[PDB]
């Protein structure tokens, strides 16, 4: 099962990770719309 | 000495030699010995904390009955002095700078244990970097070697206890000490939890 | 400067009326209780609030009624700027010291490349938290944060 | 400990190299292979095994509506006190995965039992969803008919 770990560690990781990063990005933008500035 | 996980074990760097080693350096900063020999000075400087966080919750329980009538510690700018602020922050650089360079020294070449202008007197007689004897040390106490371990120890939560303080101020918008009695009236439904 | 802050704008004030005046327009062909109903009334109190809060951070908003940031560094506008640029250059250290810290890790033996195309090794041991304290390398700086090959 | 004898999952044949019998439990079952490496089944025999002594418990979940045909400061604390707890108890079994013949017989038989429970929990609630009714009665109150 060594095989599949990899597979999963080449550009694809690319795109797991830019795909977790635009999730992330989203969803704060969801609680947060319409942000211009950070105010705290 | 000990270990913060059984697992993972103490890095090379964390020998023990050093009081309170307990081998936690997950991320790698104190990793060359120079950079230790830095960061040892620096844990012993913020975490003697205690001087402070004893300071700025002991004189709040102090008033808790009516003992003395002083402003909270995040009250106590103005008007705390007889000379005005502005006068004090000079007088506090000025000097403090005197004493935080003449430090400085002691971590690269120890160092300025000398008095100066001092005409026809003694000097401080001492060895190791983060602690000086002499009036430092009038009582001349034991430079043990638990203690040093103790020292830090306590320094260490009182950081944490600082961390608390500041964080705990905001949002439970008053005192850290209210906070504390604000839990305690009847908690298990006082928690961080409700903000 | 010459702008006068959102709140005491008429432009500004105006532009909030306009726009959800045909956001209103476009519900009236749907019938309320239907479902572009919702999405279009959701929208107008995301265009009330997002007009609400710029009123109250500040942002001066110039003659055309939109806010202006101001990045002089002026304590009054530090959360225009200064604050979220602060985040930033933490965000963007933290994954240049990262990034480095990986290449440098592979280098010593192995096939080097090998793990740049394919990176079988996650953090490598734990190399990623490595940059919550990368400011941490100015004191990288003052010994070897730079190779001495060319140049100094 | 090897042996072409156990009771395979599907008979004739079910040999994975990978697994032998050697550990209790071995029904000869795996075509993904869902670890083929010991790193990969050390990691997972852990993880079925956990699962099951949990699951167990959440029989015992099921023991109690038969008994009889939830807090002081509902989750919050009571979670908080939880994750503190066992974090501290899953922590060193955490520490400990990486750092007589009868004995056997035990094991083997506690996996499948708790084997049991995982597709017994997981079946009364994928059975509870999209059709609110409980299982407490259904053994011979839908036995009545289909
Ligand atoms: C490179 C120049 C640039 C800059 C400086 C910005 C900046 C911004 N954009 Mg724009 N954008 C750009 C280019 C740029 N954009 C381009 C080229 C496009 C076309 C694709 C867009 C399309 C676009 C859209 C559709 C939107 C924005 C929005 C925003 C704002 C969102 C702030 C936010 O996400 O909340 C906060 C996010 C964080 C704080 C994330 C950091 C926290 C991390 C994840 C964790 C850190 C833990 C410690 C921010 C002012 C949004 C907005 O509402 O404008 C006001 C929005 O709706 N942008
Ligand atoms: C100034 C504070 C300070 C400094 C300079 C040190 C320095 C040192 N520590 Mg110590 N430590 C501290 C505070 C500090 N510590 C606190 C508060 C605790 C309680 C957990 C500890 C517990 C501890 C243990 C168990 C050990 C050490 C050890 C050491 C030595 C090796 C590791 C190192 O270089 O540290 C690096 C210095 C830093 C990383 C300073 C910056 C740290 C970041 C920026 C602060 C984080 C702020 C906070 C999390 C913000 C909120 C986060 C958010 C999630 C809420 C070194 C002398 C090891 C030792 O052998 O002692 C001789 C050892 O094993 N420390
Ligand atoms: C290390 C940090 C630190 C620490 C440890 C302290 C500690 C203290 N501060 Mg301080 N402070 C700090 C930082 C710190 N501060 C900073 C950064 C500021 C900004 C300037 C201040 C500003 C400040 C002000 C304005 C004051 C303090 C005061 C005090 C003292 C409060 C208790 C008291 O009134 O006298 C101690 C209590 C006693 C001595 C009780 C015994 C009194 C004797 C026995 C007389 C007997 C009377 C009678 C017979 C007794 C019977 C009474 C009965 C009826 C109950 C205490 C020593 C108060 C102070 O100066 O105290 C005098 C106060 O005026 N601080
Ligand atoms: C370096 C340690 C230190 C820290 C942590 C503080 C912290 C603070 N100071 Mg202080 N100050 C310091 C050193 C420090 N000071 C020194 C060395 C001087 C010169 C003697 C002063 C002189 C001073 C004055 C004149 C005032 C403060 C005030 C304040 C408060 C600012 C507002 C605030 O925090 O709201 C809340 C914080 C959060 C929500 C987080 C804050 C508690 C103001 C104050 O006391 O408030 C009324 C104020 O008027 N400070
Ligand atoms: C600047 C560095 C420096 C150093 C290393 C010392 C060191 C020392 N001083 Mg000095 N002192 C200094 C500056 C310094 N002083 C300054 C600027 C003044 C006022 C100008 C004094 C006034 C002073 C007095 C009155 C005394 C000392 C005394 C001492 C010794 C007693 C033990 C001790 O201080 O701890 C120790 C040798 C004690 C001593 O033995 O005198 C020589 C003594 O009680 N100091
Ligand atoms: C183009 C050159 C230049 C540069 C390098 C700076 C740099 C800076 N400015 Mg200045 N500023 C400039 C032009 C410049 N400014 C001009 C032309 C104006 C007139 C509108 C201002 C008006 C201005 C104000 C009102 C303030 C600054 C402040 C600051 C400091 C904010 C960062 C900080 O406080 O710590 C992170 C920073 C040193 C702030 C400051 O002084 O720090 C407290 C601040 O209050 N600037
Ligand atoms: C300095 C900071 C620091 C930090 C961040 C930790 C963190 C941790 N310690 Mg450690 N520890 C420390 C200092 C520290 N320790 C020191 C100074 C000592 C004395 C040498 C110890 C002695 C110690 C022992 C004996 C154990 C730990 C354990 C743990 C883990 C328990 C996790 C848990 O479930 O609790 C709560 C969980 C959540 C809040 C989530 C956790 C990772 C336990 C462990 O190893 O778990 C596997 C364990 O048994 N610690
Ligand atoms: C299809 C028919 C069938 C048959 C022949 C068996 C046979 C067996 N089952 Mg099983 N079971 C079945 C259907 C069946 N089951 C079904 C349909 C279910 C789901 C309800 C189960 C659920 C089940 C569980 C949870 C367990 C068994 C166990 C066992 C074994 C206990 C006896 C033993 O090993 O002695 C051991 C031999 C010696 C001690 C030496 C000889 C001594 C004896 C006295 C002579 C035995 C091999 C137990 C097991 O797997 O091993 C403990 C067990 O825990 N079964
Ligand atoms: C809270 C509480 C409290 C009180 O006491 C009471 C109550 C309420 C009840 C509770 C609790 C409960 C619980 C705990 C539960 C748990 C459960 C579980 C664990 C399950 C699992 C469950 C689990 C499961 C199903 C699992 C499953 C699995 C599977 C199928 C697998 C399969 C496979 C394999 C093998 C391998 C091969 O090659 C392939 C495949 C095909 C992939
Ligand atoms: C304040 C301010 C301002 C200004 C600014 C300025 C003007 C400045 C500057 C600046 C400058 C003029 C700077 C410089 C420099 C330099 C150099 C010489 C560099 C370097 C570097 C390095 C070496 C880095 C490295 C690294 C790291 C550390 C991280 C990651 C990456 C790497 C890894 C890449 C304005 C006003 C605008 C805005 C507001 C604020
Ligand atoms: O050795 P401990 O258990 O006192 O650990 C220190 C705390 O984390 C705060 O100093």
């Amino acid at each position: 099962r060594d095989l599949k770990t990899y597979l999963s560690v080449a550009p694809v990781a690319s795109t797991l990770w830019f795909a977790a990063l635009a999730g992330l990005l989203i969803e704060i933008n969801r609680l947060f719309p319409d942000a211009l500035t950070f105010p705290f | 000495k000990g270990e913060w996980l059984p697992g993972l074990a103490s890095p090379g760097y964390l020998t023990g030699s050093l009081p309170g080693d307990n081998g936690f350096d997950p991320l790698g900063l104190a990793e060359d010995p120079e950079n230790l020999r830095w960061f040892v000075q620096a844990e012993l400087v913020n975490g003697r904390a205690m001087l402070g966080v004893a300071g700025m919750l002991l004189p709040e329980v102090f008033t808790s009955i009516g003992i003395i009538n002083v402003p909270k510690w995040y009250d106590a700018g103005k008007e705390e002095y007889f000379a005005s602020s502005s006068t004090l922050f000079v007088i506090e650089f000025i000097l403090f700078h005197y004493v935080e360079i003449r430090r400085w020294q002691d971590i690269k070449n120890p160092g300025s244990v000398n008095q100066d202008p001092i005409f026809k007197q003694y000097s401080l007689p001492a060895g190791e970097v983060g602690y000086p004897g002499g009036i430092f040390n009038p009582l001349n106490f034991a430079p043990t070697l638990e203690a040093k371990e103790k020292e830090i120890a306590n320094g260490r939560l009182a950081m944490l206890a600082f961390l608390g303080f500041i964080i705990q101020h905001n949002v439970t918008g008053k005192g850290p000490f209210d906070n504390l009695l604000q839990h305690i009236s009847d908690p298990w439904h006082n928690t961080i939890v409700q903000t | 400067s010459g702008l006068t802050p959102c709140k005491e704008s008429k432009q500004f004030a105006k532009r909030e009326k306009q726009s959800i005046k045909k956001l209103e327009s476009s519900l009236k062909i749907y019938a309320a209780d239907s479902a572009p109903a919702l999405a279009i009334n959701a929208t107008i109190e995301k265009t009330k609030r997002r007009f609400d809060n710029y009123a109250k951070q500040g942002l001066l908003c110039g003659a055309d009624g939109l806010p202006h940031l101001i990045v002089s560094g002026d304590q009054r506008h530090w959360g225009e700027f200064i604050t979220p640029g602060i985040l930033f250059l933490y965000i963007a250290g933290w994954i240049g010291w990262v990034g480095r810290s990986y290449l440098i890790a592979i280098r010593d033996e192995k096939k080097p490349t090998q793990k740049e195309i394919i990176i079988d090794v996650p953090l490598a041991s734990r190399l990623v938290f490595r940059g919550f304290s990368w400011p941490i390398a100015a004191y990288r700086e003052l010994l070897n944060g730079e190779l001495v090959a060319k140049d100094v | 400990v090897a042996e072409p004898d156990r009771p395979l999952w599907f008979p004739g044949s079910t040999p994975p190299p990978w697994l032998d019998g050697s550990l209790p439990g071995d029904f000869g079952f795996d075509p993904l292979g869902l670890g083929s490496d010991p790193e990969s089944l050390r990691w997972n025999v852990q993880a079925e095994l956990v699962h099951s002594r949990w699951a167990m418990l959440g029989a015992a979940g099921i023991f109690i509506p038969e008994f009889l045909t939830e807090y002081f400061t509902d989750t919050t604390t009571l979670f908080i006190v939880e994750l503190v707890f066992i974090g501290w108890a899953e922590g060193r079994r955490w520490a400990d995965i990486l750092n007589p013949q009868k004995l056997k017989e035990l094991r083997t038989k506690e996996i499948k039992n708790g084997r049991l429970a995982m597709l017994a929990v997981m079946g009364a609630w994928f059975q509870h969803i999209y059709t609110g009714t409980g299982p407490i009665d259904n053994l011979f109150a839908h036995l009545a008919d289909p």
